[PDB]
């Protein structure tokens, strides 16, 4: 994904020269190759955290020894 | 002494499931909404 991202991202960092810019092909494929590039990274580091202390497990479940889920029953 | 066993167990409601004694109180499974109702309330603490 980051092939595509590349070369037209850095075809508008040597842009400036007296404070030049790219064209609108060349800042439209560099964006969408950046946004591919976190789309694999996005949905990993999305997470919802485990549980709170407050949450319990029920007793529709069986007693091991504790009750109220705070990271064990 | 004793000719039977002195010590006679009560129980609440009783009876076998699977060849396994059961026995219970009345509350017995009213303690899985006790304890909904108590995340409830301190959750709403932070809250406040």
């Amino acid at each position: 994904s980051a092939v595509s991202a590349v070369f037209h991202n850095l075809a508008c960092r040597i842009a400036p020269d007296y404070a030049l810019e790219a064209t609108a092909k060349i800042i439209a494929t560099a964006k969408y190759g950046k946004e591919l590039l976190y789309k694999q990274t996005a949905i990993s580091r999305a997470k919802r955290a485990p549980y709170p202390s407050r949450m319990p497990t029920g007793s529709g479940n069986s007693f091991p020894n504790l009750n109220e889920w705070h990271y064990f029953p | 002494a004793g000719e039977h066993i002195p010590i006679v167990p009560v129980f609440g409601e009783w009876g076998f499931v699977e060849d396994k004694e059961v026995y219970e109180g009345v509350v017995r499974l009213t303690k899985d909404g006790q304890r909904l109702r108590n995340m409830i309330m301190s959750f709403n603490a932070d809250i406040v």
